[PDB]
């Protein structure tokens, strides 16, 4: 009974200096040979206006022209980012959504929110508009994140503690994710789509595998709830933004803390990471109105992209590299190039 | 400029009109939160609503919530026949004892609401017995459902579960669904939406900024939960813990001038319970004289007391027993004074 | 001599400081806030009438200085319909800002449902639309007559003279003193009532406060419209009314009203964007 | 409880027994990768107007 908790202790001793003896060096002290970015300014080539409530989430494509938003209107807009179109615009049953997700292949749309349901949306219905493809109930907790495997199967997070993996067309829980002691935030997919990380409300950060359904590794080090979560672009790292006003970058390998994104006079919170396409820029969208723009190798601030009259909320880099979309509370998106 | 796409240009155009209208007829409404401790009355508060104004409810639905009135009946005697393993309350003879022992046989094993003529009749004449009704009496030593009385009294004599039960029984009895409750009704051109957070025990952080902008927050307090207690610790008050929770709620950041309508339900049972239990269970500080108009005022002035905002934040204080036809008015009054405020907060006049 | 320099000097004080209002107004209002909102189209609409009514003062102050009109028949026909025209603009929209006020108070659900912003659109253009019905035939009715070699324009009306003079000066009183200032009178007094009557502006000191400062703003716009639109209208009715020997006190007391009149389109976007909460908000922030 | 405990105990088991490579070689895998595609980077480098579609 509480025989095991006193060694489950010593266990985590074990796990942590196993890590402190695998850190005879840190990654800016061999990155200092390095020149840096310097001050790059990136300037608002697109202001995608069209929602009126403020905007959760949202998701590109991987064509790299369009993308995908959810607001609190009840309004799954589609845009095109390179024209500022409008492909679709799709009603929710509820209007309380959280997240968002577009499919590899470009024909499906996720949402979900605080009715527990993740709506999956079939955008080439030859029969006419955007009508619900799949209801996958099962969550007892509200869903904040979700993405596409393919078409096949979607990774969701959920406020229940538990992950999932469901196969769409069963309509079932192929496989559970549990593990954390507090509410899932968000999941990122790993490039290979082998892997998927996913922060939570207990500062912890859990490498999960897709097809055996264990968690392998657990990472710890922020002080608050992690809301954010993106993996780098080889796959064998991440970065988590979290509510202590601060960034960090795991390590799957060293599996142990590789370098902070933090400065002084920010005390906001982290609601969006994403990595560009050489993994050199971290941009995370912060709460002070902002969306600072971190290096990942020197951790020094690089540029901040203002221009978001609230809370900017999420974040997105084209599978290009091309472009950074910003949405916000303030009902606008932005593009930056 | 005169090219293919421009069907492109059209689609959009047309999605904007459209997006537009359903945004003016979402923002011609009216959005309400509700917020408050377990078993409070607040589903009976908006079914109460939807019934008066809306319509009834369908066949199937009746079905479920026959269900869940089913599953309120086994749990709520359950509760009380093993209520006396604690209260030491002995049984009327060995017969009552039997029937007992067969309840606990047939809640051992269930399958779904076939509700057995036997088990019914177990189920009359425990309610039949001298010490059943003692701890029905008695139950302010422990936790019992409040409508467990309107259960055992009409619902005992159903004998089949082939017909809907009235529109009574399903205002009654509530889901156990996690996910959030929306209920819409029209009170004189004005579109309510009620903000039920059924289930929902994640955090209550990561969503409460998702309701800041709601034109008002119907709290609820159960005034009948003064003298009862939580069987988890034993050293906490169901009514403190409404207060802190109601504190927590007022002094959160994202509803720094949302108004507050608070009712105090269960003015029934409270007016009832007043007589016998006196109010100074609950705070033991109180020196006014145990009369239900005294006590509901000084339940009614800590409440607005908990308050630090009184100046530009207004609490809607209003007693409630939430099966009457004032209780929507009350919010039309209170969400009126909010939207001539919010009518007032443009042209430089407020 | 001393009357010519004082005529203008005050036309002159008075048009500088009513354009640099009305085009502060301008610029604030299309760069720090924007016209998402009814009332800041309403303002911007007020803003234009009066820039636009009082942009033709110094044309008559230097008629009045030469005694003469040596621009021309057609700058005086456009002067005149700009000035009527952008005079009753403004009437108009004060009187639709009051219907908004109270519409906003008293009925609050039909403001709910009724003020959106193309609503507001509408109402404008139909403002404007409702001045020209007006403005135009004065365009077509005024003209350069010749008065002893001084070419002295005066509106010139049909044979019937003394029918048309009363019938301008009667519907110039009427639709646009009486009913302006009836209207006004009777949406403030029950917008007033209202906030009198409502919960959150009553029973505490803080909410007494608010409630005296917007009872004060209200009275001081009735007030400054009154006492600076009597002395014309009764002046030009009794003028119409008995002759009036010339003299050098008439004259300066009949320019001294048309100041007061242009004083009050002067002060009009001093008194109602400058006073607003939400100027206050976006401006304190610069 | 109990059971809970030993789930806990024996995960712990399953993420201490793992290998770990030094955090030298990973950090110089970073570094190689991001020095690999950074001519690709549109943002680290931005063309003017030639390729952007924006
Ligand atoms: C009609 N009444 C009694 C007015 O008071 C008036 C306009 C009177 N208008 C002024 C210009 C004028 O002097 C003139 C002569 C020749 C030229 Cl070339 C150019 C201008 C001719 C007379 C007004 C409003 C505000 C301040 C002062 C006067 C007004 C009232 C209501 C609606 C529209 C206009
Ligand atoms: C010389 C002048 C006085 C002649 C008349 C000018 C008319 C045509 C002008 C003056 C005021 C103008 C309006 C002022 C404000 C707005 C709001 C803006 O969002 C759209 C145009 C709109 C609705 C304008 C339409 C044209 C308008 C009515
Ligand atoms: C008197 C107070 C209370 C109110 C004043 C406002 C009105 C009624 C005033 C303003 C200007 C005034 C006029 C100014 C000058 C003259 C010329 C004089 O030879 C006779 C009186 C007469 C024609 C005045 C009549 C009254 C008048 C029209
Ligand atoms: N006799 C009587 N019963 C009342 C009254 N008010 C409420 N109840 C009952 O109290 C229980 C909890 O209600 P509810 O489901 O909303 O709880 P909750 O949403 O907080 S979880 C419901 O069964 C209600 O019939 C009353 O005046 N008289």
């Amino acid at each position: 009974l509480d025989q095991l908790r006193q060694e489950a202790e010593q266990l985590k001793n074990q796990i942590r200096d196993a890590r402190k003896a695998c850190a005879d060096a840190t990654l800016s002290q061999i990155t200092n040979n390095i020149d840096p970015v310097g001050r790059i300014q990136m300037r608002t080539r697109r202001t995608l206006r069209g929602h009126l409530a403020k905007i959760y989430a949202m998701h590109w494509g991987t064509d790299s022209r369009l993308l995908v938003s959810a607001s609190q209107d009840g309004k799954l807009i589609i845009w095109d980012s390179y024209t500022t179109n409008k492909v679709h615009a799709i009603p929710l049953r509820s209007s309380w959504v959280m997240t968002c997700a577009y499919a590899p292949s470009g024909n499906y749309v996720a949402c979900g929110g605080l009715d527990n349901i993740c709506s999956i949306y079939n955008l080439k219905t030859r029969e006419g508009n955007v009508r619900v493809s799949r209801e996958l109930a099962g969550h007892t907790g509200y869903l904040s994140c979700c993405r596409f495997l393919d078409d096949n199967q979607i990774v969701t997070s959920s406020g229940d503690t538990t992950c999932a993996l469901w196969d769409i067309e069963t309509g079932q829980q192929t496989t559970t994710f549990t593990g954390h002691t507090g509410d899932v935030m968000s999941l990122s997919l790993a490039p290979d789509t082998r892997l998927f990380v996913s922060g939570a409300c207990d500062a912890s950060a859990k490498l999960w595998d897709v097809r055996e359904g264990m968690c392998r590794q657990t990472f710890t080090g922020h002080e608050s709830d992690i809301n954010a979560i993106c993996f780098f672009p080889n796959g064998n790292a991440f970065a988590t933004g979290s509510d202590d006003a601060t960034c960090r970058l795991f390590d799957l390998r060293a599996d142990q803390e590789l370098m902070t994104y933090s400065h002084d006079n920010i005390i906001c919170g982290i609601t969006s990471v994403s990595f560009s396409k050489s993994g050199r820029l971290l941009l995370a969208g912060y709460d002070d109105f902002n969306c600072n723009v971190w290096d990942a190798l020197k951790a020094d601030r690089a540029g901040v992209l203002a221009g978001h009259d609230n809370r900017v909320s999420c974040l997105g880099v084209t599978d290009d590299g091309m472009a950074v979309a910003t949405g916000s509370w303030d009902s606008f998106l932005k593009i930056w190039n | 400029l005169s090219a293919e796409d421009k069907a492109a240009v059209e689609r959009s155009k047309m999605i904007d009109r459209n997006l537009r209208e359903d945004g003016e007829k979402a923002a011609r409404e009216v959005k309400l939160l509700l917020l408050g401790a377990g078993e409070s009355g607040k589903s009976t508060i908006v079914k109460q609503m939807k019934i008066i104004h809306e319509a009834g409810y369908s066949e199937e639905e009746c079905k479920q919530y026959k269900a869940v009135v089913y599953s309120n009946t086994i749990q709520s005697i359950i509760a009380i026949i093993r209520a006396m393993g604690r209260l030491k309350i002995d049984f009327g003879d060995s017969a009552r004892a039997d029937d007992a022992r067969q309840l606990f046989v047939l809640a051992g094993a269930a399958e779904e609401g076939f509700m057995t003529a036997e088990l019914a009749g177990v189920i009359k004449r425990l309610w039949k017995d001298s010490g059943v009704q003692a701890c029905f009496n008695r139950s302010r030593e422990y936790q019992l459902n409040d409508s467990a009385a309107y259960y055992l009294n009409d619902l005992d004599r159903i004998a089949q579960p082939n017909y809907i039960p009235t529109q009574q029984d399903v205002l009654r009895t509530r889901v156990k669904t996690t996910g959030i409750v929306e209920t819409h009704f029209t009170f004189k051109d004005l579109h309510f939406k009620m903000f039920d957070v059924g289930g929902q025990r994640s955090e209550r952080k990561k969503w409460i900024h998702c309701f800041e902008g709601v034109t008002a927050i119907i709290f609820c307090v159960a005034l009948s939960d003064y003298d009862l207690v939580l069987a988890e610790d034993e050293e906490m008050n169901r009514m403190h813990e409404s207060m802190k929770l109601f504190d927590s709620i007022c002094n959160n950041k994202w509803f720094t001038d949302t108004s507050i309508i608070l009712f105090l339900n269960k003015k029934d049972l409270f007016e009832e319970k007043i007589k016998k239990s006196p109010l100074t269970i609950c705070y033991p500080e109180y020196a006014g004289s145990n009369t239900y108009e005294e006590a509901a005022a000084y339940i009614q002035c800590q409440f607005e007391d908990l308050n630090k905002r009184k100046d530009t934040k207004e609490i809607y204080t209003h007693f409630t027993c939430a099966t009457d036809t004032k209780n929507v008015q009350f919010v039309f009054d209170a969400v009126t004074d909010v939207i001539i405020k919010n009518n007032l907060k443009d042209c430089g006049l407020f | 001599m001393i009357t010519a320099i004082t005529i203008m000097a005050l036309y002159s004080i008075v048009c500088v400081v009513g354009l640099f209002g009305n085009f502060l107004v301008m610029y604030v209002i299309v760069r720090y806030t924007k016209m998402k909102t009814a009332t800041n189209i309403y303002i911007f609409n007020l803003a234009l009438a009066d820039a636009l009514a009082t942009s033709t003062l110094p044309f008559q102050s230097v008629n009045y200085l030469m005694g003469t009109w040596p621009f021309g028949t057609i700058l005086c026909k456009i002067v005149i319909s700009i000035d009527y025209y952008n005079m009753f603009t403004s009437i108009f929209t004060l009187c639709t800002m009051s219907v908004d006020r109270y519409i906003a108070v008293c009925h609050p659900v039909k403001a709910l449902d009724f003020r959106t912003p193309r609503n507001a659109k509408i109402i404008n253009v139909c403002n404007w639309i409702l001045s020209s019905a007006i403005g135009l035939p004065v365009m077509f009715m005024a003209t350069t007559k010749y008065r002893q070699g001084s070419i002295d324009c005066t509106l010139t009306f049909s044979h019937p003279t003394w029918y048309w003079e009363n019938l301008l000066k009667i519907c110039v009183f009427i639709f646009a003193f009486i009913m302006p200032v009836l209207i006004i009178t009777v949406c403030y007094g029950l917008m007033i009532l209202r906030l009198k009557s409502v919960r959150m502006l009553s029973g505490s000191k803080e909410k007494d406060r608010n409630l005296r400062r917007i009872t004060r703003m209200v009275l001081v716009v009735v007030a400054v419209f009154i006492v600076c639109w009597t002395p014309i209208h009764i002046y030009v009715i009794i003028k119409a009314l008995v002759t009036i020997p010339e003299t050098t006190f008439q004259t300066v007391s009949w320019h001294f009203c048309i100041a007061l009149g242009y004083t009050n389109s002067c002060l009009n976007p001093v008194l109602y964007a400058f006073l607003d909460e939400n100027f206050k908000r976006c401006f304190r922030e610069f | 409880s109990i059971a809970q405990a030993r789930k806990l105990v024996e995960q712990l088991k399953m993420e201490a027994n793992i290998d770990r490579i030094k955090v030298s070689k990973a950090a110089a895998d970073l570094m190689a990768y991001c020095e690999a595609h950074a001519k690709e980077d549109p943002l680290l480098t931005p063309v003017p107007a030639s390729e952007n579609p924006f």
